[PDB]
């Protein structure tokens, strides 16, 4: 692996020359704190009945969800200063960074149970048990299905279990391009020398490209509309079909790639396919870094944490670990608090669009067919710009479309995503709330009253102590989102630390960071500074009026919108050699 | 593992008499790296993985 490369590898190998696997795909997560398992090696807390964590029973994740996360959904508080696009960018970004493989249901044959149908707790299943008097699951012998995330060293319980990141930790648009060489080439247009990505061959979106179809053996998308038979989409990341809002952002960048490669071919006609692809991929990668660090993250962290954890960039530092920490996989799920119970779709004029302008999310999961057959991505993208995000509040944590009805259409029961989050941090052996507080330099409350003070909400503190017994046992997602939001951000101090720490490392430890010397020329970097998400939307959709910067704050039409005319296009002249 | 629907267009290109032989050869190298060596290996995989291949002899 060389020492004068100019483009990233697909897998992330050789970003850190001294240690070329750092940040590469299909490796274990770095641990920022040692794992915490029931048996010190692999069993998740909750696994063995009557086995307490730090002197207290383990709370059923679903009970914690029921008593703490549940709220009347029609009482949801719109967020006056964020758009839904602020939620959707966090989901899409997270799919640049981390994906944790779990085993297939068909590995159940002969051996363990099908975790999808049985409630039997044996490997690889860790089903969520149902509390008494559950509002929805009235049979206590039922369960919410759960597959344990795959072990990173399969074997003999001598080493502490850890989990695998199937993606490049780098902010490199792997969601678009693949973190593996065969996928990455499957995503490519290999029938010519234009450097494009493959596109669908049976359908287009008002003359514009759609993602190609993937071929899965148990395709969930086909089940959301039996007659339409629209399968899931093929992308850099396996989840691009989970929500048409997410599909829409994947499709946006797919077109931006091909539009870029088209310009770059007009500019430099002698460049071959490989070179066109790599150069567009390079630009698309910096766009994701720029949107992420310039526009999105300041509005997650708020100014104070933005300055503490993400100071002004100096240059590349090959001594920082760019890997994704295990805890971040769970902490970056703060965004489930921003999620609205409906997919909103709007027309030409940002007015409700028929057929269905307000579709419950539980009829939208894996509904690939709504992109192809119900108007393409323009109405979805307008909805994301001109609808408020949900506001996280301490008694309106998450909506029931994801807490009672997750993937209802493609599973034997609706799942509970918050409960899944807490079961997943247990699966991953993550330490509790106070241990992450300590790691972050933050007071650790021990009493209900002291928890009261940290949360500035005695009533939430009592509910948390009722479920968990001690703040030490609070699951990281639950305690993280229970904290009051920092000023002009959407997380408390704990998650601000974890999240901001992770992204500093991803920037400072990325040899191909767009501002580092040598990656781009001085002129290319002054061109890239112009780019914005609204402009990307202008270049690749039928949408002529878009959100004004900052798109993640803008959220009311027509107040916060402008014509596309207003916006400088990206100037690729600096690429003309 | 599975054959992808958009790879069916690649088959149309291998079977296009007037298609640049340099282009057919890049497509054959792509399919070779996937374990599909003859035209019939390519078709048969496409078919095995759920696609209609009537139209190809
Ligand atoms: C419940 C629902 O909307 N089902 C839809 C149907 O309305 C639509 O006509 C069809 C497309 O052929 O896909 C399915
Ligand atoms: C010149 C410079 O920035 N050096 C730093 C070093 O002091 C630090 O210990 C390491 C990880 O934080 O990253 C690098
Ligand atoms: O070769 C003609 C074909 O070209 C391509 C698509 O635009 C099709 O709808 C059209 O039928
Ligand atoms: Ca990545």
């Amino acid at each position: 692996c060389p020492e004068q490369d100019k483009y990233r590898t697909i897998t992330g190998m050789c970003n850190n020359r001294r240690s070329p696997t750092l940040g590469a795909s299909n490796r274990a997560f770095v641990r920022w704190l040692p794992a915490e398992y029931e048996d010190g090696f692999s069993l998740p807390y909750g696994w063995t009945p009557g086995v307490k964590r730090n002197g207290f029973p383990v709370a059923l994740a679903r009970a914690v969800s029921n008593e703490i996360v549940r709220f009347p959904t029609d009482q949801l508080t719109p967020d006056q200063e964020r758009s839904l696009m602020f939620m959707q960018w966090g989901q899409l970004l997270d799919h640049d960074l981390d994906f944790t493989p779990e085993p297939a249901a068909r590995a159940s044959f002969v051996t363990g149970v099908n975790c999808e149908t049985s409630c039997v707790q044996q490997p690889p299943c860790f089903p969520l048990k149902i509390p008494p008097n559950d509002p929805r699951i009235k049979n206590q012998a039922d369960c919410i299905p759960f597959f344990r995330s795959c072990p990173a060293c399969p074997g003999s319980n001598i080493t502490i279990r850890n989990q695998i990141n199937a993606l490049t930790s780098f902010v490199d648009a792997s969601m678009v391009y693949g973190s593996e060489e065969p996928l990455a080439r499957n995503l490519r247009n290999m029938s010519n020398q234009l450097g494009l990505l493959a596109v669908n061959q049976r359908f287009q979106d008002n003359g514009r490209a759609l993602l190609p179809f993937d071929n899965l053996h148990d395709d969930p998308c086909l089940l959301t509309n039996r007659s339409a038979r629209i399968p899931c989409f093929l992308a850099g990341d396996t989840r691009s079909s989970e929500m048409p809002e997410l599909t829409s952002m994947h499709t946006l960048l797919l077109r931006e790639h091909n539009r870029l490669a088209t310009e770059l071919k007009s500019l430099n006609p002698r460049w071959d396919g490989e070179r066109l692809y790599q150069e567009a991929r390079k630009i698309v990668g910096a766009m994701v870094q720029i949107i992420t660090y310039r526009d999105y993250l300041p509005l997650v962290l708020g100014p104070t944490a933005m300055r503490k954890y993400l100071p002004t960039y100096r240059s590349y530092n090959d001594s920082v670990d760019p890997r994704i920490a295990n805890v971040f996989t769970n902490a970056f799920r703060y965004g489930h608090t921003l999620i609205q119970p409906f997919m909103f779709r709007l027309d030409n004029r940002y007015q409700p669009m028929e057929p269905n302008p307000r579709v419950p999310l539980s009829r939208v999961f894996f509904a690939s067919w709504r992109v192809v057959l119900e108007g393409g991505i323009d109405p979805i993208l307008r909805g994301l710009m001109a609808t408020p995000a949900k506001l996280n509040r301490q008694n309106q944590i998450a909506v029931d479309e994801i807490r009672e009805r997750l993937f209802e259409q493609v599973m034997r029961i609706g799942l509970d995503l918050p409960a899944l989050n807490m079961q997943r941090s247990r699966d991953h052996g993550l330490p509790g709330y106070n241990a992450w507080r300590r790691f972050c330099g933050l007071p650790q409350p021990e009493t209900v009253g002291q928890l009261g003070t940290v949360l500035r909400n005695l009533k939430l503190a009592r509910k948390l102590m009722e479920q968990y017994g001690t703040p030490n046992n609070i699951d990281i997602w639950m305690g993280g989102v229970s904290e009051p939001l920092k000023r002009k951000g959407r997380v408390g101090p704990l998650l601000a630390c974890i999240i901001g720490t992770q992204f500093r490392k991803l920037r400072d430890g990325d040899r191909f960071w767009w501002e580092n010397e040598g990656v781009f020329s001085m002129q290319q970097r002054q061109a890239l500074a112009q780019i914005s998400l609204p402009r990307i939307i202008c270049d690749n959709t039928g949408i002529t009026t878009v959100s004004k910067n900052n798109i993640f704050m803008s959220n009311s039409y027509p107040r916060d919108f402008v014509n596309c005319s207003t916006l400088p296009a990206l100037n690729l002249a600096s690429w003309r050699e | 593992a599975n054959f992808l629907e958009h790879e069916l267009s690649y088959i149309d290109v291998l079977l296009d008499k007037n298609a640049d032989q340099a282009t057919k050869d890049n497509l054959r190298s792509y399919f070779a790296d996937k374990g599909l060596h003859s035209i019939k290996d390519i078709i048969n995989k496409a078919k095995q993985d759920g696609f209609d291949v009537s139209k190809y002899e």
